[PDB]
């Protein structure tokens, strides 16, 4: 599912339909358009995860927990400078949510039948 | 290169920590709630919030300033 998942990201990142930054998350839920979202949980932000959850937990969104922050940040790419290696200067992200509008794929199936059950 | 006039500062961006709790107050129940003001014209949209003026509200795009 994972797979699924990068995949997922990784088309997203070539149409450009996600909307990076909490800031554009936030203009994505207040104009209705939260789709799918990740969230990482056991870190060290002390009230961060509440406010967080707060908004994740408003209208038909789900509901995805991962493990860092920081590993985050290769997925949706903010710092992925030297793409032949390891990046030594990056940064990190809470949240990343995805707007995609070519929905239409191979795992997809599985994907919303996961979702949806 | 230098003047005798000292240099005047340009209005930097700084850097603020964590400011959008500053407009989404985290209450009790699992409820949204805003303080600061919208901007009710339909030019710009509802995601984007206007400043918090002690006096008035400004507008972002439009400089459509409301007055109390
Ligand atoms: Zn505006």
């Amino acid at each position: 599912v994972n797979t699924a998942l990068q995949e997922v990201l990784k088309t997203a990142l070539i149409h450009d339909g996600l909307a990076r930054g909490i800031r554009e998350a936030a203009k994505a839920l207040d104009k209705r358009q939260a789709h799918l979202c990740v969230l990482a949980s056991n870190c060290d932000e002390p009230m961060y995860v509440k406010l967080v959850e707060a908004l994740c937990a408003e209208h038909q969104i789900n509901l995805i927990k991962v493990d860092d922050n920081k590993k985050l940040g290769e997925w949706v790419g903010l710092c992925k400078i030297d793409r032949e290696g390891k990046p030594r200067k990056v940064v990190g992200c809470s949240c990343v949510v995805v707007k995609d509008y070519g929905k239409e794929s191979q795992a997809k199936d599985v994907i919303e039948e996961y979702f949806k059950c | 290169k230098s003047y005798t006039t000292p240099k005047k500062n340009k209005h930097k961006r700084k850097k603020v920590k964590l400011a959008v709790l500053k407009y989404y107050k985290v209450d009790e129940n699992g409820k949204i709630s805003r303080l600061r003001r919208e901007c009710p014209s339909d030019e710009c949209g509802a995601g984007v919030f206007m400043a918090s003026h002690f006096d008035r509200h400004y507008c972002g795009k439009c400089c459509l300033t409301y007055c109390f």
